[PDB]
């Protein structure tokens, strides 16, 4: 939804469980339905395209 | 706050990206790469 | 000789009202804005020794008399790029936003926008009507009193980037 774009910057939270392969975002303080799962001893690099 | 144990024992490991006010949400992706 | 084109016969549209509003309210975001980082004294009352007058309430506070000054200068910015045959229109982004829906401003930043080629030409050229429209009136009202030569009367190709600088920023505005 249309936000103000001026209350902050838009922060979206990465955030890497390691022990179980999961990837999970954070849009402001919520938590995005978008998950990712990943095989055992991937190298994950922080990208923003 | 946090649980200094709970730190200690985990593996989760946390980034953040800020997108500026003036540049466009929808031309910009986050998250990661192999 | 500046020949401002004719808006007299031209109306605007209904579905721009909503479009006149939130324009309006947006000016007056930013000459809240403007005045307040000044260091403009807060509008509780109406006192004319401390120059409170305007008494910055919201746009939803202001009276109808307030809301025309900022509503009629759009009015005639859109009497004029629509009396030039454009084609003015809400697409689907509109139509998403619609959908989805004391004063502290909060105002945009609108440089931020990156303008094209052709709205950057037609920013140009309407700058330039604009231009047109200020030296009419100053034309008038100089040989109404007179006596003097203004120098910015002079074709707006002839003015400088500075002096065409309020101008272009009002058109490169409302085009954002």
């Amino acid at each position: 939804p249309g936000q103000g774009r001026n209350n902050n910057g838009l922060e979206i939270g990465c955030v890497v469980d390691a022990a179980s392969g999961l990837l999970t975002f954070i849009a402001n303080g919520k938590e995005l339905s978008t998950y990712y799962q990943v095989e055992p001893s991937t190298k994950l690099f922080p990208a923003v395209f | 706050r946090d649980d200094y144990d709970f730190l200690m024992q985990t593996s989760t490991y946390y980034y953040s990206v800020r997108i500026f006010p003036g540049q466009e949400p929808a031309n910009v992706w986050v998250g990661w790469i192999t | 000789n500046p020949q401002p084109v004719d808006t007299s016969n031209i109306t605007i549209p209904e579905k721009l009202e909503y479009f006149i509003n939130k324009y309006a309210e947006h000016s007056h975001d930013k000459w809240s804005m403007d005045k307040l980082a000044n260091g403009w004294i807060y509008g509780e009352i109406y006192s004319d020794s401390s120059k409170v007058q305007p008494l910055m309430k919201p746009y939803k506070l202001l009276s109808e008399k307030e809301k025309e000054i900022y509503r009629w200068p759009i009015k005639e910015s859109l009497k004029t790029m629509l009396a030039w045959g454009w084609r003015i229109e809400r697409t689907r982004e509109g139509d998403s936003m619609a959908l989805y829906n004391g004063y502290s401003p909060r105002a945009i930043d609108m440089s931020n926008v990156t303008l094209s080629r052709d709205l950057h030409a037609m920013a140009e050229m309407m700058a330039e009507n604009y231009h047109n429209i200020w030296a009419k009136k100053k034309k008038m009202e100089l040989e109404s009193k007179g006596g003097g030569n203004h120098p910015l009367l002079v074709p707006y190709d002839t003015l400088t980037a500075k002096e065409k600088a309020k101008d272009r920023e009002k058109a490169q505005d409302i085009l954002k």
